[PDB]
Formats: structure tokens, C-alpha cells, sequence
């Protein structure tokens, strides 16, 4: 019944909306970007 | 007792560094503090100046 | 404060004198708002709106590309308040044990 | 009796104070039964209700007035709410 | 060094003012921290340890971007949140003005919003890659504030892409390698600190992310008690480091108390986790638990109240729960001696841990499950140490731990009412391979049963100095008599629970039926019945109106029939005429008896009257209830049968009953009277 | 307890009234003449309420008797004092104490 | 090899628990990959040891154990090959096997 | 760090696939020419056969700097484990092993019934069945 | 359902026949629906006991000069005469 039910987004406090914005925005976005910073920092600290 | 026997080695041989770093020790070990020692050690040995 | 501001003292004298200063009155304090620091709580206070990455500029379109000075502006973290007491050796002891 | 619209409202009446004799003398009532007093005369009407808004805005009303005070106002308002929740399906209400 | 510790201590501190950091900051660098002596402290060829100081500083600095990065994240979640969900009303909005038109369409907009708040986000927030209108919602003008700020932010912490290094990241990273080339450095941890730096300036999303999990963001209204509790977290961090005594576990205890009084303990269980506050609890409870483990739990108090606040955390939440699943072996570990305090220990902390969740249940390890098997045994096999010294006689084995060790495996395999089977299977093999779990009466070689045990124990009960030490600071300690009772009724109970379900045994799983059989080989049918029937002890009006109540504490309860009852019930079952009213006439029917003639005003809120009460609304009457068609056809016990339903209807009418027990003695009266 | 000596004088006609601030510089001295105590070196004055037991009996009867712009030497008796229990790390059991005190004005 | 015999040992298990069972669930195919995965390594380790010849490592597999395991790998592909082959949508499972 | 150095990246030229051997060769011998080898062989050895991150990170720098059975670095492990003469490292290796699991049919089942109950809370308030 | 829900639908009844008057369907504008309060209430208001709950009606009547009131308010003023009139004649515990 509960998917009967409707929970929309807009009806819930806008603290609880940012923890969850943030935790979504880290899992989907922060962290699929890649970044090869490796072979740079191996680099120069062997020269 | 213990810490005031200490205390007594201070008073009866002298001024010596090795007493306080004894004393030192049982204040603290690992990062952990034992209260009970410090205050007793604090108690017996500071106000007498 | 003397001996701080000393300097002809014995380099172990000054630095034990600095160290006694730090922890008679500093440590605690320091030890609880690093024990603090690991967190960020931020209140969505009109201050925390007014945070931004960037300084306002036109330097760069990826905001300036200088950034801040780092550990200036506005910070809305919370972190407790520090708690001190004067010390007092004419004030009466409490009664209770 | 009499007319009809003042007839619905001793209805109302007699209903609300069926629980306040039980729990209070005659016109005290407290949330412990208004709970049970909604859920179960108003089973009808959550059965057909669709506006699931408004049915999550009354389970929230139950959990809020866990406190139990409540008098004729305020469960004929809850009612009310009830009501148009069921309805506002069947007629437009903007 | 000194003055450098000084400046540090004081900006960790946070005293320094805005001119002071900037003054500071021109100090360690001029040129790089210019607003708008030439030679910094960087660039001053200075020795080892002030170049740790000087590293200590940096970090300092580092730390401060890392919080105005976070900051900055949640003021932009706070202003993209609130678009969001402005842009979900209009959709919302426009798709009930929508007149079910196509429901194929419908019905698919429609799921969005009936999907969970969460995954609303996620499905919101999915067009990094790129997505049209139909998959993600949001429109283009929604995304482009998403994409400038990730783009801001990327370029904030350099991965989006000099002589002078111009930020703090390149003079950090600059001045570390310089050194590491200039010298070789010969001090630990100015090396761990220069490549600590070296790694957080390279890793600037790395450190965001790993930041992120402890970030979290409340309502204006919350400050003040969020404040609060934040002083307490602070308190019981600090009391990490000393040694316990009397005013640590005071202040322990009244820190523990705000907390739990506290709403955003409630309101925000989250925070709660990523503070990490149940850890910190924990850890304080074990170091004492273990300081003086021979001798014994110093400051039982501290240990209680640490123990609650554990428990109490569990309930809140089921993600807590989960999380306190996580360290359950760690407070198995540490539950091996208790009962000393007699308040809440570790051991209930690892049960709460547990309870009334079956994904927990399921998930607990063979392992743990062993480990306290073994501690049973080690009960079964020797006494209790405090109770010798405090002067009780020695019986040979501990029935007070092993209650509570049966106690957590029955909260182990029995969940929501029903039995789960691999932890009731684990347990059944465990328990069978170390028979002296089950106790002296049920040992096999030279066992008396479970019949003569619970009379030999009322016995004890009944003489003194043997029940006890007879050479009471909680109603006189413990009495060996009802301790040994508390053990057989929660060894059978165990065994009820770990019984295999209806519905398994009715398809033939022969695994279900060899546990049943195995349930049964362990404990015989007399011997419960007989059990059933012992007689329990009434309160009596005497010596000049004097009430002559039993001692709950020192004596046989309903409570031991009831487990009794809950075996018979699961484990054997009734399903012969005959042998139901034989039970109901030796032992459930003098019981309803006794307690319909407890009705009256002098004993009917007695204990044991209440006692009788919950036994019967609990154990028995659902069980007539469940075995009410039986009653058919049973015309030759035809007074025992009237005589049962006067006591039922009596029982009925009576006071001093909840609701529930009321409903449940009308139900088995209704249902009697169906069939009859 | 309390003895008072003048060390020197005061206008003679302002005494501390119950209820009233007085703002005073003291120096504490065990009765061997080891200083342990000195608002001086903390450079603020310290200030107390009287009949409110914020300080000792000592004080509250010394500075009582006292004038406003007055010093003065105030010689404590150990009962008058922190007393048996005495103030642990500071000041011995049963000691007598010597302050010099000097009441700046009153608020 | 006392690690592959662990393996084996497993694995048959697993195959008798999915041997009345008409058709393998997605559960089960992904179980069976992994430990088929960690098998090969396994066996290309071995391989690895003996290949050059060395003389030692041959001796001392011929007097281990490794001949039970292989006859247990032999039931199973045996038994897995049958079950396998009469479904096809378990192909990408034979060609691991 | 270290081990995402060594990158190890239609069949491409015989010029191309040595080229590549020549870049993962060199990105070894930054690593091993330093001590990397030596480094690897002693964390194994330290971690003392109890399985974690720290042994898992040290078994994939260890892989890194192997792959494509570098003679040279195969030559410095073996010269400092015969030079040391420790035990450790083959202990703790046996450890590990004996630490490695197999298949379990009853953890198989306890997540096949975990998986079967389904959680009546909204997904996002609540776990919903998502566990290692 | 119950009595009670009858109540209920007698109510929206009333209130949906009287809205056909101005407004759409769940809107009625207050030029008529104080005309339905005053003729539907003429016996409560006629009976009324509480002069203070009879004056707040005849100011609401003015204050709510808008056109617009919605069914919530409409079952809170019309519940404010008869709940006045009920606590007269009934003892109020």
C-alpha cells in the first residue's frame, strides 16, 4: 500500500532534502569523475 | 604510601632529576592519564613549596 | 607571560616554559576543538547562504582563479564554545564534598 | 430530526461524545480515542479516499497529537480534513 | 619551536582573528599570500622540528580550505534542494491537471513519485552523461546551475585543467618536494607529515569525498540542543584518555543522560552515526569492563548506564541496530563475565543488537553464535566465582550466566514470532555437542530430569542455608532455588523457539523433522506435563489480617509453566482428545482456578496474582483457544467441562485485567463455546 | 578570628555595606611568608558581593571592617580559612593565612 | 593444492545442492563464476610451479593430494557439462566451466 | 599510488606491443629501483597472516610491480629473502591462504532468504535488502 | 459505513448544492454561502445561547468579505454556533 501511497519530494524539510542531495550528489557525481593525478605525482617525486 | 615514599627519596637523597622523571611517569602512560596519582602526587608534593 | 617574552632563558628552560603555559591553559581546549574539528554540522543560517567556493571576482569563469585566503572569511560550522575560569584561591570551596 | 443540515450536525455531536463519555465526563476527549474514534467511524471513506497527501497529512496528525488533548473543534476539523481528503478525488477542489 | 607550538596551539584553538591569519599567513609566506625580511618561513632554510611545526601549520590551513570547500557544497545543495523541489510541485502539479488522458503515460510519470524519496533524487539528479526530458525531469536551465557549480568546484580543487606556485596547494606541494630534495630527511614524522601534506594537496577530491561522510545539515531551530549535545560528545571524547574514577564516571553518567534527554538524538539518528557517539560509548564500556577483569567490573554503574544508552541506540534506528550488528562479536568478546553489576551489560547490548530484525538475524555468524555456546558450557561446567566469595553454597555450575547466555541465543533464533531456522538448526547442533550446556538434571550419564531438578530446586528454595549463604542490597541478592528454575525455563524456552515451524514440518523437511525428533529425545512429554502440574503457592489471608505473599524473587512463578507450555505447544503439540483434557484437568485447570479465586479486592493486584494472570492470557488460553475444536464430543468429562467454562467466564469478569488479557479470555470463551 | 592591621589610611567614612561590589588587589601569603596567591599579576581586580559566601569568612569580615581606598593586612585564622580540609595542591591543612589588601572602590 | 582441495570440496557441494533443480538461478551462475574464476588462478599457479620442468615441484605435487581434487573436478565438469548443455541460456557458464 | 603507476595497458603493431613493454618496464623500475620490492616483502611479512586493506593494498603494488614477470624485480625479492633468512613472510603467506575462503552453501542460503524478504519501508528510509 | 459517514456526506451535499450557486464545485464564494449559513443554521441561530459565539458570527459574516471560503472554514464557523449551543445545554463536565 505504501507504493499506493505517495512520497513526494517536496513535501520534506529542506535539511533532510540537502543530506540527501549531498549524499546523492557524492555517490553519482564526486565519485564517476576520474582524475589521473598518479603518473604525475610519481613523476615528480622520482625527478 | 607508595607516592609519598617517593616523595621521601626527593627529601632524604636530594635533588635529583631521575625522582621526578619517576614521578613523572606515574602521572601518564600510553596518552593515558591516571587522576588518582596526579592528585596525590600534586597533593604530597606542590603545597609544601 | 615573562618568561615567554624572556630572552636570555636556557633554551630547555624557555621551551619548558612555553610547553607549561600550553598545557596549564591552552591544551584542553585545543584537544577538544580538534576532537571537534573532524565534523561539519552547518546551519542553513542566511551566513552558510552566503558562502560561495569563490570570492567574488571577474578573474577567471570558473570563478577567480585566486582562490581565498585560506582560514579567512566566514565559517558556519558549529564548533562549541571555549568554557574558562578565572583562577581564584580566596573564593569558598563548595560545601558538599 | 428537524432539518437536515442541523440534524447532520447532532450527529456529529452525538458521535464525538460517544467517546467522551467514555473517557472524560461528557465533553473532555483525548487524542488515545480521537485516534481510534477516525480511523475506525471514517474507514468508509479512506477506503474510496485517493488524495494520499492528505491521508499522510492525517498520520501525521495522529503522531503529532500524541499529547492528547482534543475537543469538538478539533476533531470536527480532522474530520473535515478527512472528508474533503476522500471527496476532493470525486470533485475538484483547485 | 616554542613560539611556533604557541601559534599553532592558538589557531587550532580558532582565537585568531581574520588580520591575525592573514598576518600569519604573510609571515609563512609573503608573495603567495599577498592581498591584492622578503624570505617566508617556507623558504628560511630552517631545521627538522621547525620544519614539523611549520608542517603542523599547513595542515591547519589545508583542513580550513577542506571545511570552506564543504561549506560551500552544502550552501549550494541548500539553494539547488529548494529549486528542485519548487520544479516537483509544478510537475506534480500539471500531471493531476492532467485528466488520466493515456494511463500507460500516466501511470509512468506517476512512479517517479511513488518511488522513495531517495531514489526521487537519484533519478532527479542522473544526467551527468546526458538524458532528455523523459528520463530525467529536470530542466536545462536546472542542469546548467548543477554544471557550473561541479565545474567550480573541479576547478577549486585543480583536477580541471607554474615558476611561482600562486595557491596553497602548489606551495604546499612545491615546499615539500623542495625539502625532500634539498635534505634527506631523518625524522619520521616530519617524513609522514610532508607526504600526509604532499597527498592531501594531489588528492583534492579524494579528501572531499572521504570528507563528506561526517558532513551533515540541520534547521536554524536545532542549533542550540545540537550545540548542547556537542558539549556532551565533547565530554565523553575527553574521558577517552584518563583512567576511570568517581568523577569521571559521574560526569560519564550525567553526559550520558543529557544525551538520551536530548532531541537530536531522535530527530537525527544520522548525525548520531557519523559522530561516531555509540563507538566512543563503547570503547569507554570495554576499557573499564576489562580494566580489573580478575578482581572485578570497577564502577558497575558507569557500565549499566553505558549499557542502556547502547541498547536504547539500537531501538531508535534499524540502521543504529545495523551498525551495532557490526561490533556485535567485539561485545561478545567482552560479555564473557557478568551478572556481577546485575544491570544492563554488553551482552544485552549485542541481544538489542539483534532483536526483531531478520535480515540481522540471518546475517549473524556461526561464529558468534559458538562463542556463546561456549560460554554456556563454561557456566554448565563451573560456579560462579563472586557468588562463592560472597558465601553461597557451591552447587558446581552457574545457572545465573547461563540464563542470560540462553536468554540472548533464544533472542537469536527467534524473531517476529517466528522461529528462524539456521539459527535455530546452528544452535540445536551446538548445544547437542556440548551436552553440559543443558545442565546437571539433563546430563545424560546419571541425569535426574527436568521433573526431579525443578522439585529438587523448590526444595532448596524451601530450605535455608542452602538456598542461600545464612551466614541485600537488591531484594537479598540471588536465590539459587529460583536461579536454578530461571536456567531450566530458559534452556526449554530456547529449545520451543528453536522448534521447527507447522508449515515446514507439514511439507516433510526432513531436516525440520530430525531437530523436531532431536527436540523431543531431549526433553519427554511427562515430564512438562508433570512440570504443568506442580503446585503453585497462593497468597493467604493470615495471622490477624496479615497477607502472606510468596516471594516472587525466592520462589516457583508462573513464568517457569509458561516456557514449559511454550515447548509443549510447539515441540510435541496437542492433538488428541484424550491427552488434552488430561493436561487441562492435572495442570492448566487448577491454575485458571487459583486465579479466578485471586479476583478478590485483598489479592487480586497481588504479584503473584498478576503473575497468574499474564501466565494465563499468555500461554494457556491461546493454547485452549487453538485446541478448542477438540472439545467436540466430549460428553463423558462433562463436568470438567462446565466446571472450565464457569472458571473461563469467572476469569472473564474480573479486575485488575488489561485489555488485551480481557480480550484474549473472551476469545478463548467464544471460541470454547463454538465447538461445544 | 580575622585580625586587621592598616597598612595605610583611608578616607574613613565609606565602608562596604551588605549587598554591595567591592573591587579589591590582594596578595595571599602563607603564615611563613610563601606567597600563593596575587591578583596583581593577573593585573584585574577582583571583584566580590558581600553576604553572597563567594569568599571565605575571613574576607567577609576584613573587608567589611575596611575603608574604601584603604590597605590593609588581614591575618585569617585557619577555621576562619579554607580550614582542615584546606585547598589541595595550594595551601596545607590548618594554615593561617596573610593578605594584603587593598579596597579600590566600591560598585 | 590443500587450497584447491578446500575448493573443490565446495564446489562439488554446490553442484549436489544445484543438481535436482531444472534450471540455475542468476544467484547461482554468479557463485559458480567466481569460484570457477578463482580456480583457474589456481590452477594456472600450479602450472606456474611445475612448468620449466622443476623436478621438486613436480615430485611433490605427485605425492600431494592434488589427484582427489582433480577427480573431483572431473565429476563436476562431468555432471555441469550434462546439466548445462541441455539449457541454453547457462552457454556463457559452460564456456567458463 | 604506486601500483596505478604501472598502467600495463585488433592486435596492434610489433612495434607498438614492445614500445608498451618498454613503458611498463621503466614505470617498474621507477618502483623497484627504490626499495618498492623490499617494501612489498616486509609488509607481508609484518602483517603477520590476518587478512585486511593493508595486505590486500601491499598484494596489488606487489602484482604492479611483477606483471609480466619482471626478472629483475623476481631477482630482488629472491636476493632479500635468502640475504634475511625470515620466516615471517611464508608464515604469514600460509596464514592467508589457510584464511581464504570458499563457497558456502549455508551462507548462500541465509542470503538467498535474505534477498526473498522484502523490506514494507520506503527504500530510502530503510536498508532494502542491499548488504556485501 | 457508518452513521457518522453519512453525517459527512450530508454535509458535502449541503455544501456542494449551495456552491452550484457561485463557485465550481469544492469553491463557494461568501456573498451566498452566508446566505446557506444563516437559512441553514436558522434554528441554531434562532435558538443561540451564547450571545458571544452569535456576535462572532455576525462580525465573521463582515470580516470575511472576500468571495472565497473554503469547506474547512465553513465547518468551523457553522461548528462554532453549534458547539456553543451544545456547551449551554449540557453540563461541560
Amino acid at each position: 500500500v505504501a507504493c499506493f501511497r505517495m512520497t513526494p519530494l517536496y513535501n520534506l524539510p529542506t535539511h533532510r532534502a540537502c543530506n540527501m542531495f549531498l549524499e546523492s550528489y557524492k555517490a553519482s557525481w564526486i565519485l564517476t569523475e576520474d582524475h589521473s593525478f598518479e603518473d604525475r605525482m610519481i613523476d615528480d617525486l622520482s625527478k | 604510601n607508595h607516592i609519598k615514599s617517593i616523595i621521601s627519596l626527593l627529601d632524604k637523597h636530594g635533588r635529583n632529576h631521575k625522582v621526578l622523571d619517576v614521578l613523572c611517569s606515574l602521572c601518564v602512560c600510553n596518552g593515558v592519564a591516571v587522576r588518582s596519582n596526579q592528585d596525590l602526587i600534586t597533593e604530597n608534593l606542590l603545597p609544601g613549596r | 607571560l615573562h618568561a615567554l617574552e624572556d630572552a636570555r632563558l636556557p633554551g630547555p628552560l624557555r621551551a619548558g616554559y612555553y610547553d607549561l603555559l600550553i598545557s596549564i591553559h591552552l591544551e584542553s581546549a585545543c584537544r577538544s576543538r580538534r576532537s571537534m574539528l573532524s565534523e561539519y554540522i552547518v546551519p542553513l543560517t542566511p551566513e552558510t547562504r552566503a558562502i560561495t567556493l569563490f570570492p567574488p571576482g571577474r578573474s577567471a569563469e570558473d570563478g577567480p582563479r585566486r582562490h581565498g585566503l585560506p582560514g579567512v572569511g566566514v565559517t558556519t560550522s558549529l564548533r562549541p564554545p571555549h568554557h574558562f575560569s578565572p583562577p581564584c584561591f580566596v573564593v569558598a570551596l563548595p560545601a558538599a564534598g | 430530526m428537524g432539518s437536515e443540515l442541523e440534524s447532520a450536525m447532532e450527529t456529529l455531536i452525538n458521535v464525538f461524545h460517544a467517546h467522551s463519555g467514555k473517557e472524560g465526563d461528557k465533553y473532555k476527549l483525548s487524542k488515545k480515542e480521537l485516534k481510534d474514534l477516525l480511523q475506525t467511524e471514517l474507514s468508509g471513506f479512506l477506503d474510496v479516499q485517493k488524495d494520499a497527501d492528505a491521508v499522510d497529512k492525517v498520520m501525521k496528525e495522529l503522531d503529532e497529537n500524541g499529547d492528547g488533548e482534543v475537543d469538538f473543534k478539533e476533531y470536527v476539523v480532522l474530520v473535515a480534513a478527512l472528508t474533503v481528503a476522500c471527496n476532493n478525488f470525486f470533485w475538484e477542489t483547485s | 619551536v616554542p613560539v611556533l607550538k604557541l601559534v599553532s596551539t592558538l589557531l587550532v584553538m580558532g582565537v585568531f582573528s581574520d588580520e591575525d591569519v592573514k598576518q600569519i599567513l604573510k609571515m609563512i609566506e609573503p608573495e603567495v599570500f599577498r592581498e591584492e625580511l622578503e624570505e617566508g618561513l617556507l623558504q628560511m632554510k630552517l631545521p627538522e622540528s621547525v620544519k614539523l611545526q611549520m608542517c603542523h601549520l599547513l595542515e591547519y590551513f589545508c583542513d580550513q580550505e577542506l571545511q570552506h570547500r564543504v561549506e560551500s557544497l552544502a550552501a549550494f545543495a541548500e539553494c539547488y534542494v529548494d529549486k528542485m523541489q519548487g520544479n516537483q510541485r509544478g510537475r506534480y502539479g500539471l500531471l493531476m491537471k492532467a485528466f488520466t488522458m493515456s494511463a500507460a503515460e500516466t501511470a509512468r510519470r506517476t512512479r517517479e513519485f511513488r518511488s522513495p524519496p531517495q531514489e526521487q533524487i537519484n533519478m532527479l539528479l542522473h544526467f551527468k552523461n546526458g538524458a532528455d526530458e523523459e528520463e530525467c525531469p529536470l530542466p536545462e536551465e536546472i542542469r546548467q546551475e548543477l554544471v557550473n557549480f561541479h565545474q567550480d568546484l573541479l576547478a577549486h580543487c585543480g583536477i580541471q585543467l607554474e615558476h611561482k606556485p600562486q595557491s596553497l596547494q602548489e606551495l604546499v606541494s612545491h615546499t615539500v618536494v623542495r625539502w625532500a630534495q634539498e635534505d634527506f630527511v631523518q625524522s619520521p614524522e616530519l617524513v609522514r607529515a610532508m607526504f600526509s601534506l604532499l597527498h592531501r594537496q594531489y588528492d583534492g577530491l579524494g579528501e572531499l569525498l572521504r570528507a563528506l561522510p561526517r558532513a551533515y545539515t540541520i534547521s536554524v531551530s536545532s542549533v542550540e540542543d545540537t550545540m548542547s549535545l556537542l558539549e556532551c560528545l565533547g565530554q565523553i571524547r575527553s574521558l577517552l584518555i584518563v583512567q576511570m574514577g568517581p568523577q569521571e564516571e559521574n560526569l560519564m553518567i550525567q553526559s550520558i543522560g543529557n544525551i538520551m534527554n536530548n532531541k537530536v538524538f531522535y530527530q537525527h539518528p544520522n548525525l548520531m552515526r557519523a559522530l561516531g557517539m555509540h563507538e566512543t560509548v563503547m570503547e569507554v564500556m570495554v576499557n573499564v569492563l576489562g580494566g580489573g577483569e580478575s578482581k572485578e567490573i570497577r564502577f558497575p554503574k558507569m557500565v549499566t548506564s553505558c549499557c542502556r544508552f547502547l541498547c536504547y541506540f539500537c531501538r531508535i534506528s534499524r540502521q543504529n541496530q545495523r551498525s551495532m550488528f557490526d561490533h556485535l562479536s567485539y561485545l561478545l568478546e567482552n560479555s564473557g563475565i557478568g551478572l556481577g553489576m546485575q544491570g544492563s551489560t554488553p551482552l544485552d547490548v549485542a541481544a538489542a543488537s539483534v532483536i526483531d530484525n531478520n535480515e540481522l538475524a540471518l546475517a549473524l555468524q556461526e561464529q558468534d553464535l559458538e562463542k556463546v555456546v561456549s560460554y554456556l558450557a563454561g557456566c554448565g561446567l563451573q560456579s560462579c566465582p563472586m557468588l562463592l566469595a560472597k558465601g553461597y553454597p557451591d552447587i558446581g555450575w552457574n545457572p545465573c550466566g547461563g540464563e542470560r547466555y540462553l536468554d540472548f541465543l533464544r533472542f537469536a533464533v527467534f524473531v517476529n514470532g517466528e522461529s528462524v531456522e539456521e539459527n535455530a538448526n546452528v544452535v540445536v547442533r551446538l548445544l547437542i555437542r556440548k551436552p553440559e550446556c543443558f545442565g546437571p538434571a539433563l546430563r545424560g550419564e546419571g541425569g535426574s530430569g527436568l521433573l526431579a531438578a525443578i522439585e529438587e530446586a523448590i526444595r532448596i528454595s524451601e530450605d535455608p542455608a542452602r538456598d542461600g549463604p545464612g551466614v541485600p542490597p537488591e531484594e537479598n541478592r540471588v536465590h539459587l532455588g529460583h536461579a536454578i528454575m530461571s536456567f531450566y525455563a530458559a534452556l526449554i524456552d530456547l529449545l520451543g523457539r528453536c522448534a521447527p515451524e507447522t508449515h515446514l514440518i507439514q511439507a516433510g523437511k526432513g531436516e525440520a523433522l530430525r531437530i523436531r525428533a532431536i527436540l523431543r529425545s531431549l526433553v519427554p512429554l511427562d515430564d512438562l506435563v508433570g512440570i504443568i502440574s506442580l503446585p503453585l503457592q497462593i497468597p493467604t489471608l493470615g495471622k490477624d489480617g496479615a497477607l502472606v505473599q510468596p516471594k516472587m524473587s525466592a520462589s516457583f512463578v508462573p513464568d517457569h509453566k509458561a516456557s514449559m507450555v511454550l515447548f509443549l505447544d510447539r515441540v510435541y503439540g496437542i492433538e488428541n482428545q484424550d491427552f488434552l483434557l488430561h493436561v487441562l484437568d492435572v495442570g492448566f485447570l487448577p491454575d485458571m482456578r487459583a486465579a479466578a479465586s485471586l479476583d478478590t479486592a485483598t489479592f487480586s493486584t497481588t504479584e503473584m496474582a498478576l503473575a497468574l494472570n499474564r501466565y494465563l492470557c499468555l500461554a494457556v488460553l491461546p493454547l485452549i483457544t487453538k485446541c478448542a475444536p477438540l472439545f467436540a464430543g466430549t460428553e463423558h468429562r462433562a463436568i470438567m467441562v462446565d466446571s472450565m467454562l464457569h472458571t473461563v467466564y469467572r476469569l472473564s469478569r474480573g479486575r485488575s485485567l488489561t485489555k488485551a488479557q480481557r480480550d484474549v479470555i473472551e476469545d478463548c470463551l467464544m471460541a470454547l463455546c463454538r465447538y461445544i | 578570628g580575622v585580625q586587621v592591621e592598616t597598612i595605610s589610611p583611608g578616607d574613613g567614612r565609606t565602608f562596604p555595606k551588605r549587598g554591595q561590589t567591592c573591587v579589591v588587589h590582594y596578595t595571599g601569603m602563607l603564615e611563613d611568608g610563601k606567597k600563593f596567591d596575587s591578583s596583581r599579576d593577573r593585573n584585574k581586580p577582583f571583584k566580590f558581593t558581600l553576604g553572597k559566601q563567594e569568599v571565605i569568612r575571613g574576607w567577609e569580615e576584613g573587608v567589611a571592617q575596611m575603608s574604601v581606598g584603604q590597605r590593609a593586612k588581614l591575618i585569617i585564622s585557619s577555621d576562619y580559612a579554607y580550614g582542615a580540609t584546606g585547598h589541595p595542591g595550594i595551601i596545607p591543612p590548618h594554615a593561617t593565612l596573610v593578605f594584603d589588601v587593598e579596597l579600590l572602590k566600591l560598585e | 593444492v590443500d587450497y584447491l582441495l578446500r575448493l573443490q570440496e565446495s564446489i562439488s557441494d554446490f553442484y549436489w545442492y544445484y543438481s535436482g533443480k531444472d534450471v540455475i538461478e542468476e544467484q547461482g551462475k554468479r557463485n559458480f563464476s567466481k569460484a570457477m574464476s578463482v580456480a583457474k588462478q589456481v590452477f594456472n599457479s600450479l602450472t606456474e610451479y611445475i612448468q620449466g620442468p622443476c623436478t621438486g615441484n613436480q615430485q611433490s605435487l605427485a605425492h600431494s593430494r592434488l589427484w582427489d581434487a582433480v577427480v573431483g573436478f572431473l565429476h563436476v565438469f562431468a555432471h555441469m557439462m550434462m546439466k548445462l548443455a541441455q539449457d541454453s541460456s547457462q552457454i556463457e557458464l559452460l564456456k567458463e566451466l | 599510488i604506486m601500483a596505478k603507476s604501472c598502467h600495463l595497458e585488433v592486435e596492434v603493431s610489433f612495434e607498438e606491443k614492445e614500445m608498451e613493454k618498454q613503458r611498463l618496464l621503466y614505470q617498474q623500475s621507477r618502483l623497484h629501483n627504490r626499495g618498492a620490492a623490499e617494501m612489498v616483502l616486509q609488509m607481508i611479512s609484518a602483517c603477520k597472516g590476518e587478512t585486511g586493506a593493508m595486505v590486500s593494498s601491499t598484494l596489488k603494488l606487489g602484482i604492479s610491480i611483477l606483471n609480466g614477470g619482471n626478472a629483475e624485480v623476481q631477482q630482488k625479492m629472491l636476493d632479500y629473502l635468502k640475504d634475511k633468512k625470515e620466516v615471517g613472510f611464508f608464515q604469514s603467506i600460509q596464514a592467508l591462504m589457510q584464511t581464504c575462503s570458499v563457497l558456502d552453501l549455508n551462507a548462500f542460503e541465509r542470503q538467498n532468504k535474505a534477498e526473498g524478504l522484502g523490506m514494507v519501508n520506503e527504500d530510502g528510509t530503510v536498508i532494502n535488502r542491499q548488504n556485501g
